[PDB]
């Protein structure tokens, strides 16, 4: 994106819903880019 | 004459020694010692 290497990755998070308890999952989209000195944001 | 030729050959050995040390400054070892101290402190933006 605009001549800079990005990364996207999908993370899950195991949460606990209630009705007794059940295991639900929550998804997030992460995004990081590379800087000029080779480090990552 | 032999006395001053041994003094000349001794002062030539210092002019060849310190001249070799002056012409050959920082060697392959001492370049790597200052490269590592430049690399150990370039991690500020990465740790943060």
């Amino acid at each position: 994106y605009k001549s800079r290497l990005y990364l996207l990755w999908l993370e899950q998070k195991e949460i606990t819903k209630q009705t007794q308890t059940e295991t639900d999952y929550r998804y997030e989209l992460k995004l990081a880019h590379i800087r000029y000195d080779g480090t990552w944001n | 004459k032999t006395v001053l030729e041994k003094s000349k050959a001794g002062a030539q050995s210092r002019f060849d020694s310190y001249g070799k040390l002056y012409d050959e400054n920082i060697n392959a070892g001492e370049n790597q010692a200052m490269t590592l101290r430049a690399s150990a402190a370039g991690l500020t933006t990465a740790v943060q």
